């Protein structure tokens, strides 16, 4: 229950010519493209030319108000309206890009242009009207059904500015007469342009097909034409070309690959027509594991140049694991996911395989030291595939009762034993499957642990036969 | 570092007769088997040879810590190769299947027979159960 | 007469199980002591009563007191009765995720059902509000109407699985907005199920009969302290053991931070409930609130079954307080209140107020050789640190008229050979010690008020003096009896003046 | 502590005119008790000679914290005591009297007469107000 | 010309009691020297004039602009103007919290008293209105209204003991609900009893004049400099007595941090108003705005006294601004604005803007070596040529003293060019960490700038071209010389 | 602050032909030289005979980041004087004028003659633009 076609992209924020042109580098690069929302306020400043921002500006993008669409200095005018704590955290943002960053970003009045104010009234999202008169100077207030805020927009030089409603005071104590909309911009060629949200990249699934391309065919053969040992050799192949990534300047943590996946995106969106330069900066947000963000709809274009919306978190989980971790597409989730993100502290969960199918083991007087704990014996490559299920299931039985059954021993509390009586549960199975693949309490005792493993190794060697 | 070190004063107290976490090279080569390692016997001296000026013996934990100090460098890659297993695993079950590895090799342009695919899983397989899951998996790379 | 409920009334705002409460009765009628509850979350009675597991320290999530989940531990804490609270429900979410993870396997979260007689429940509490019929992609669900204006809710017809979502046009103290989705409740792992949690039986504080904990003492060792020759042996021999047996106690892997003797008061405590029915386990997970010295609870209303058996249930703090001293510490029970109070708590920074006999006194007694060298050391932190050898830019001077001498002193007061004297003997000359740290001082507020009021400490401790010497005087028959002493000469001359002034 | 630790190396600094901060072993017991403690002749030179062994024998504030974080450790038992005097003040005036000491003391089970609890409070007080006040309590239940 | 306020309608907006200005005229007149307070509560005012002593350093607790105990530091920050600021709240009641306990003693909290002539004047002032009285346990209670929702007040009959409680519904920011409780006011000690606190006149800035900072400077040290045959180490000397005497501040027990004419300053200030009847004691206790680099407050309305003893009120930060420029800092009066200025306050990370003059000059002059490096360690937070921090280091060569302007020109003219080579190829290691691309593209400009500078002043790609790529060898400065003539 | 030494280190980086970092005595003035700092080169000698009399001349970094630590306690008025550049500067267009030296001299009690001023501000000007810019002002003040 998905969404698609021009719908799916009524709802993605991306700008269709963008979008358009995004489905030829899907089906030549037979890959699929995700994307995170992208601010719809921005989607027609982006298409205008407008600059996006990169990770040298954290700042919120605004989707009310005349800044809809850009980066406010005032965080407490953007998405975040309001939430006190966002406001304050986002404003840090834009203090830490204009001066740790200076030349390089930095704020400027906010012009509304004739055609913007004409977009925003069909968004409805301002309305412009009753000229005013001051400090000897025309202005028209911009009306908006917000409550905090009082805007206006000069005609002599189309500023806009903004106040506070008659003793409405606003979250982070303040209150202020006409002051100045000032938006975050970057500097190009000495001049500085306001800037709008970028495309985020949820995620790229490259066709494995693909991945080989990007591997070097001299240092391939070196270990797949017939060496056989193989296996490691196209894994720690895929591994490279495929699965490890690196922090890089501009773009955060990316993979060789995907720095040109990218640029293609990029150079696609300019034979559009789109002056303001990239419009896709930073890596995917599977590589996002400092401050995941937990998305409900996620724009997909699948290598066949379609558009696909998710709908909620839980439903683009089946959507990636039904077309592309299980397609043969090159895939992997972003590895803060089902742990406490570091920095935001997000609790994302996602279907991890090693652990839906988690039924298994690993890490005078003689029972602490010995083998009662290698269950896992490289050494096992060699002896038959019966004897394998069968030295298994003893091995499995061998930890039984390593010194598991000291549950009784005295006061062992809550998860030691949950755990040591849950890990037996584990083991039964795991030794079941064996047993069950071709034949525990089908008859346990049959199996008597007194004597030495080397004793009851010949009784149980025969037991199940 | 905790994480980055609590992974040994977890283990460094299970093998050791001794009341006051002081081993020898003994069981050296046994802790780190049980850690995850599998060094050789070769693999012991040759490298207690250098950062253990001293030779007595008798190890403790203060140099058993600063020993596995930057040997979990590019082994600790652990992480891709995890991501790696997730990726054969077409259906998500936990486990690589023939139809699996073969898929995932059949698209790499290596092809590879019917028969050979089989081999290659029971090569890394311990259980038999003719699947191999991560702790087998690992096994591949750890070694 | 104290203001306090009585019987019924105050049982009914106390939150625990009535069952509950009168199988307490008998503990503390039988090991004679009062027995103090920390409020319990009204909508959780019924969930406790139910048999409902109860939460240890390893969760610290909120219990919820609105909507379907009232009584529950619900995983997104704006569910919780922190509901709006932006940071609160934070530090609550936060909690919570740390106890999935932290102690996996042992805490986790499952979807929230309420049984048919729960709902029950709630429509009588006038929590929820049983709606009318939704099909939804094919499933059926009955709406759950709570006065609640961020959240919409609805109930599942084939499992009973309860649902939320943000209600059109509202938004989520975390600047959220989503649509239909389970509600989450903190369960334990009993038995490999999961398991939901409520709220526990918080201890405010318990306070044995002075007799009740000398049984805790081995017949033995309160022997070899009696049985002894020296009172001053005999009498700091059971002190010791007072505080062995009764007031000493140490944090355990779980129960936080508990004595003995309240280990076992726990043990009863729980046993008691499971006597009247209570399958969940245990009903007190740990210690009493006293010693919660890091995140201290001020709770208005503290339920109190004492001896007697009766229940009685303090208004306000200062009724508990004034409960406390009458019926408690002033009538031979072991009583001790949470360290933190007066101070500021290190983690939620608290500053709880409680009535300290000790400071009631402190004005009139005189400070310590180190009561005192310890006053100039943090006096010292609200100025630099360098060398106290001179302490100006003058290098032509390096020392204060009796700098030292004052803390000399001061100990010279409290010298314990003054047992082979008499009152009169010790009074006197105590007394006089008391004049002779004040003079020391006296002087050295004649000098130069170097640092701005080190003066302020000064005037303090001459305040305190004072207090004490016109104190031991006033058992017998200052400033006037002051100008009669002289304090330019030396010790060997002036003690032969006082010795008579006195008379 | 930041105050704790503030103090030793704070009354360090009150008799030793020498600026090196190199206190006598004489001026020591001086010091080293006139703040909480008042141990024997015997820690004096039973411990003076151990981490003090320059020749001289003089003290600097390492080695003041050296000692002091030594028989520093049990002492903490400061709050226990205190806790305890207010189980003996019922009236909570912040002083025992010679009437709440046989009750705690009966109630324990040792019984006394009028003879015997006058004569410990007696003991214990030290400024002959007729009672027991913290200070007082204190040292005699520790000193 | 700036649209800002003057007299009598500055005064009423400067929250000062009028006494207390009238007497801070002749001491601006007698030292001519700026005095420029920051905002005070109006509701204080009336307090400050009653007599009520003000808070110093030691209470960070704010001040409360609204209900009962408007006025007052509240024990409870929620009662103070930081009204609903959940964190800044918490921090009041944190910091109030360390008072009671860091200056136990020093300072406590108390019931708040709203005395017969408080009620008038908060009536007056549009705050609370004494409403239906009320017994309660055999005690009479009058309510006291307000426009907030949140409490109810209520005062006593026998003490004029003010007590509040949250309104049935509401909760408190921080999540309370309670019942009748005293309203608790922050208060010092003073002859052994607890008098409460309300605020104190906070200077924004003293800037007096170059003439009066002369003063400070002893007749010696101010001769020695003077009488010196050198005419650098003059200069310098005489820069250093204005910095020690004038600029240098230093950190005060209690009073912040503020330089040694400012301490006399307040001193001047404070017997000022205790001589026109204020028996609260100081009225002012502690340095200015422009030391508080930890938490900088950026007010709007900035009350001025400048040396004709006039009253000023400007009206916006902007203003404030222009001010300080055309009448203090380009006039002969020693000024220096908060250092935490146009960089993010260290304690609220406030970014508040200053026109530093320096900064304008960045981008024609190039930058020194030790600037050079200290952009290479703070640039070296998002993440083999150490030529270009000697050629800068040549460029401002403190030994060019013994040449001429046009031999100067001309060395400093190569020197440069210097740079800009060294670091023309630098730009050559294909790329590295693009962030630092733009460091030397931006420096480049830098150094173009200035050596395009030093032409016009006397005949910048174009005599780049006399390239000199030669290894190494002075010969390069050779045919430089031959290019000019 | 954390930079300081970070800035240090940005200076090793530089010219080091040692890797590790342990330069010697006969470069170190490369580092404080092209780093803000004009010590005399005795100082130099005492000082790194001092800290750094281990008998190798190898100054690896606490030797220079700790030894640093000691002029920065006196004349880090760094800050007052771009303080007082901005008091001479009073139109506030960056550089320091004869004319504007004139009138901090004139209103301080010293009259100079246009001709002086012109002398001091020359004698000042290292670039020979007839004006003093902080970097310039900074060398006049430092060096
Ligand atoms: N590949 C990545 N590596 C590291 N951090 C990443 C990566 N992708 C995203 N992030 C983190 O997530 C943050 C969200 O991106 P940002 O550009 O700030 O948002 P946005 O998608 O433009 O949203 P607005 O429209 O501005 O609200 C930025 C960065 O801290
Ligand atoms: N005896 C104790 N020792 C140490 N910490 C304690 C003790 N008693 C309470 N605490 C601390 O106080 C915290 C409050 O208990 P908690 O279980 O979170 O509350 P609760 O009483 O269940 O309240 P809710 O009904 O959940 O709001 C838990 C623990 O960190
Ligand atoms: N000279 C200074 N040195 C150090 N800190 C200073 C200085 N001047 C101001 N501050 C800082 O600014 C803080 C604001 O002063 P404070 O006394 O709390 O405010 P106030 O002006 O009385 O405002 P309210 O009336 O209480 O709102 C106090 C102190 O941390
Ligand atoms: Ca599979
Ligand atoms: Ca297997
Ligand atoms: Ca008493
Ligand atoms: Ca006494
Ligand atoms: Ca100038
Ligand atoms: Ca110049
Ligand atoms: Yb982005
Ligand atoms: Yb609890
Ligand atoms: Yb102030």
């Amino acid at each position: 229950d998905v969404l698609k076609g021009e719908k799916a992209l009524k709802a993605s924020g991306l700008v269709p010519e963008h979008a358009d042109a995004f489905k030829k580098i899907a089906r030549e690069l037979n890959t699929y493209i995700l994307f995170r929302p992208v601010n719809k306020l921005a989607t027609n400043l982006i298409k205008s030319g407008v600059a996006t921002k990169g990770l040298n500006v954290h700042g919120k993008s605004s989707d009310w108000g005349p800044v809809a669409g850009y980066i406010p200095f005032d965080q407490d005018l953007s998405k975040k309206h309001g939430q006190q704590l966002a406001v304050e955290k986002g404003n840090l943002e834009n203090k830490k890009s204009i001066t740790e960053h200076e030349g390089e970003i930095g704020k400027i009045p906010l012009k509304l242009d004739h055609l913007r104010i004409e977009e925003l009234k069909e968004n409805g999202i301002i309305l412009k009207g009753k000229k005013e008169i001051d400090n000897g100077k025309k202005y028209y207030l911009l009306e908006s059904n917000n409550q905090v805020y009082e805007f206006r927009i000069s005609d002599e030089n189309n500023e806009v500015q903004y106040k506070t409603k008659e003793g409405k005071i606003t979250v982070l104590g303040e209150k202020f007469n006409w002051r100045n909309i000032e938006v975050m911009a970057k500097n190009v060629e000495g001049v500085l342009k306001p800037l709008t949200a970028d495309y985020d990249l949820f995620a790229l699934a490259p066709s494995l097909t693909e991945i080989k391309k990007q591997i070097p065919q001299k240092e391939w053969d070196k270990v797949v034409n017939t060496p056989n040992e193989k296996q490691k050799g196209v894994t720690n192949l895929l591994i490279k070309y495929g699965i490890e990534r690196k922090p890089d300047s501009t773009k955060g943590t990316l993979s060789n690959w995907q720095k040109q996946m990218l640029d293609r995106l990029n150079e696609a969106v300019k034979y559009t027509g789109y002056t303001g330069g990239d419009v896709v900066n930073h890596g995917t947000e599977q590589d996002n594991e400092e401050f995941p963000e937990k998305d409900n709809e996620i724009f997909i274009i699948n290598p066949e140049g379609e558009f696909i919306l998710t709908k909620n978190w839980e439903m683009t989980g089946r959507f990636i694991e039904k077309n592309i971790t299980g397609k043969d597409y090159l895939y992997y989730f972003n590895r803060s996911y089902n742990k406490i993100a570091p920095g935001n502290k997000a609790y994302i969960e996602w279907t991890d395989p090693i652990t839906k199918a988690k039924i298994n083991t690993i890490p005078s007087v003689k029972k602490i030291a010995g083998y009662l704990s290698d269950y896992y014996n490289s050494a096992n490559h060699i002896f038959s595939q019966e004897k394998k299920r069968k030295i298994s299931i003893f091995r499995g039985i061998q930890a039984y009762n390593e010194i598991e059954n000291v549950l009784k021993s005295k006061q062992i509390a809550p998860e030691y034993k949950n755990y040591f009586q849950y890990l037996k549960e584990r083991i039964t199975n795991q030794v079941q499957l064996l047993l069950t693949h071709q034949k525990f309490k089908l008859l346990y005792k049959q199996l008597n642990f007194t004597e030495n493993e080397t004793d009851n190794f010949e009784v149980f060697q025969k037991i199940i036969d | 570092t905790e994480e980055q070190i609590a992974e040994f004063k977890e283990a460094f107290s299970l093998f050791d007769k001794d009341g006051d976490g002081t081993i020898t090279t003994k069981e050296l080569g046994t802790v780190m088997r049980s850690l995850g390692q599998n060094p050789t016997e070769a693999e012991l001296q040759d490298m207690i040879n250098e950062v253990d000026a001293d030779g007595n013996g008798t190890i403790d934990f203060p140099e058993f810590l600063t020993m596995m100090a930057r040997k979990m460098k590019d082994t600790d890659s652990e992480e891709e190769i995890r991501e790696a297993f997730r990726v054969f695993d077409k259906d998500g079950n936990g486990y690589i299947s023939a139809a699996e590895l073969r898929h995932v090799m059949t698209n790499l342009g290596e092809k590879l027979t019917d028969e050979e695919v089989d081999e290659m899983i029971r090569e890394a397989d311990i259980d038999g159960d003719g699947q191999v899951n991560y702790e087998e998996f690992v096994q591949m790379m750890t070694a």
